[PDB]
Formats: structure tokens, C-alpha cells, sequence
């Protein structure tokens, strides 16, 4: 999760 | 550094993982917010992308029963429904 998180 | 003050219901989200302040950056907010899915282990197991937040805080805030944090725009466009930008 956050891996996909930090994309934000 | 978008600077923001959360609403009232997005105010208490935050609090309720530490936060302390009434203004923030985005960054803190997205922090926060990203802390809250993991402390209610909100996201799914295997594709942890996927969060499902049907009746929860989070679901009422965003108004949606679930979402992919693929979903960018959707997921700013969530969160600013909850926020003011300040003047300064």
C-alpha cells in the first residue's frame, strides 16, 4: 500500500 | 506547497492518526490520510491498491464505497472536496 501511496 | 485546512469531518480523520495542527501542506494531508488506510486496514490484501471503505469515516468523506489509489485525479479531486486552499 504504501509503496502505491507515495505515487500520489 | 498547497497550503490547506481541512473541514470539519476530514479534520477529525486526521486527528484521529496523530495529527495535530488545523492547517497543512497536501503532503501532510496525503500522509495522514495514507496512515488512516493502513490503521484501519482498509486496503486489499492482495492488490494493495484497492481500498475499500463502504461504511467507514473514509467512505463518507469520499462519497465512494471503494477506490484504486491508481485513480489520481479522482483521488485529489476527493480529497479538495474536503479542504479549503488558504488565501496566504
Amino acid at each position: 500500500f504504501m509503496a502505491f501511496w507515495e505515487a500520489l | 506547497e498547497t497550503l490547506v485546512r481541512p473541514k470539519p469531518l476530514l479534520l477529525k480523520l486526521l486527528k484521529s492518526v496523530g495529527a495535530q495542527k488545523d492547517t497543512y501542506t497536501m503532503k501532510e494531508v496525503l500522509f495522514y490520510l495514507g496512515q488512516y488506510i493502513m490503521t484501519k486496514r482498509l486496503y486489499d490484501e492482495k492488490q494493495q491498491h484497492i481500498v475499500y471503505c463502504s461504511n467507514d469515516l473514509l467512505g463518507d468523506l469520499f462519497g465512494v464505497p471503494s477506490f484504486s489509489v491508481k485513480e489520481h485525479r479522482k483521488i485529489y479531486t476527493m480529497i479538495y472536496r474536503n479542504l479549503v486552499v488558504v488565501n496566504q
